[PDB]
């Protein structure tokens, strides 16, 4: 009969929290497509992209 | 040429039932568009055909001749396009069945017709 | 996509322009949520009135570049020069006249304006990224191979029972050029029947 | 203009596919209702007096 709850600067933690592996890869991959068309290849990008 | 369009609109929306109301509006606006896009796409033809040293009557005809196909091409791609919402019924198909009608019979009228028709309008010699 | 299919007759090259019906409306999608127009009914409506108007300026150039590959037998490597660069007059201009008749709707004021508006932005869009993507990809992805070049059998009998269909065809565009030089042989009625049909209107 | 394009697709293709997860992942961040805010604004004031 007695709940709990999350104030201040905790609350945006019970929100959704970290992004942070969808940032990076979203990231990664627009850049590996931007040096691709940079370098009109596919196979040469994964080169200087790992 | 947008009546040779706004006159199917009208037929369609009558012999359909449906009234004169918001969806009307810009049905009859994109069908004088589409109207446009049809007769302007031939008439470009023309004018190049024209000006490239021939006369005005056999630029026409060589243009339509040459252009026949993507009329009839992007009129059977926008009437297939537009005929699951005039055939549709459920769920929000009264707004769908008013958007549809109009621009059905607006298009149709606009093709099947008006290929006769810019031509005898592009060929008035009183545009010298 | 199938009726555009059975116009052009070729799986390798009727997906040509339907790849290019999902790059645009997505890319309308990354207008809307730059002014802050949310998804409702009306921009789905806008964009299933606008397939229709969508594809247009990438079948026009397929068709010139087919058109030029078949009367011709150049490559589609230079066929694509010689084609874009006597159709690039048209494919911009049908983009600019079909934007124009939906810029001054989304200024009135009103109840109304606002549903005017969802059916001008979400076409505008479209047309104003339907001709870059008409210009930018479809010459260069139906000019490295994806059209070869098929001789022999140019679609005079073509075979099967879809062998017939052109060839309906080009008997209906012979009626076509045969009914509209008869047209502008008398050109006397031709005009009374459309101040009666306006008239009418 | 083209011509800068034709002999170079993977350009092309990469603005394609740009385009089209730049759409494809703003379509998850805005809402979706069945119409706009059609109806026009408006206050009421109200008060209620027993008996």
């Amino acid at each position: 009969g007695v709940g709990y709850s999350w104030t201040g600067l905790s609350y945006e933690e019970r929100l959704s929290g970290s992004q942070a592996p969808a940032l990076y890869a979203l990231s990664l991959l627009v850049v590996f497509l931007c040096l691709a068309a940079l370098y009109e290849s596919w196979s040469i990008p994964f080169s200087v992209m790992l | 040429v947008v009546p040779l369009g706004v006159i199917g609109a009208l037929l369609a929306t009558s012999m359909r039932g449906l009234s004169n109301d918001v969806f009307f509006q810009v049905g009859l606006l994109t069908t004088i568009g589409l109207s446009a896009k049809n007769a302007i796409l031939i008439v470009e033809f023309a004018k190049e055909l024209h000006e490239q040293g021939k006369g005005i009557v056999e630029a026409a005809i060589e243009a339509c001749r040459m252009r026949l196909r993507p009329i009839v091409m992007t009129s059977l791609a926008f009437i297939l396009g537009v005929v699951p919402l005039a055939i549709s019924t459920g769920a929000g198909s009264g707004s769908q069945h008013a958007i549809g009608t109009g621009v059905i019979g607006g298009m149709v009228t606009a093709t099947v017709l008006a290929i006769f028709w810019v031509p005898l309008f592009y060929v008035a010699v009183s545009t010298l | 996509f199938l009726v555009m299919y059975l116009f052009l007759q070729n799986f390798r090259a009727t997906l040509i322009p339907t790849i290019a019906v999902p790059v645009v409306l997505l890319g309308t999608f990354g207008v809307l949520a730059a002014f802050g127009f949310s998804i409702n009914t009306l921009t789905m409506f806008g964009m299933v009135l606008a397939i229709g108007l969508l594809v247009d300026d990438a079948i026009v150039v397929v068709e010139n570049v087919e058109r030029v590959m078949a009367e011709e037998g150049l490559s589609p490597r230079e066929a694509a020069r010689k084609s874009m660069g006597q159709i690039q007059g048209a494919l911009v201009g049908i983009a600019m006249v079909l934007s124009a008749v939906f810029l001054p709707m989304a200024f009135f004021g009103g109840s109304t304006g606002v549903i005017y508006r969802q059916f001008s932005i979400t076409i505008v869009s479209a047309m104003a990224l339907s001709v870059i993507v008409a210009l930018i990809l479809t010459p260069a992805l139906c000019a490295t191979m994806l059209k070869p070049i098929e001789k022999g059998d140019h679609g005079e009998h073509k075979g099967g029972f879809f062998g017939w269909f052109n060839r309906m065809f080009l008997s209906t565009t012979h009626g076509y050029e045969r009914g509209v030089a008869s047209i502008l042989k008398h050109r006397a009625p031709y005009l009374l029947i459309y101040v009666v049909i306006v008239a009418g209107m | 203009m083209s011509k800068f394009f034709i002999d170079r697709p993977i350009f092309a293709w990469v603005i394609a596919l740009v385009i089209m997860l730049a759409g494809g992942l703003s379509i998850l961040s805005l809402p979706v209702n069945q119409y706009p805010a059609i109806a026009p604004p408006a206050i009421a004031v109200q008060v209620s007096y027993p008996g």
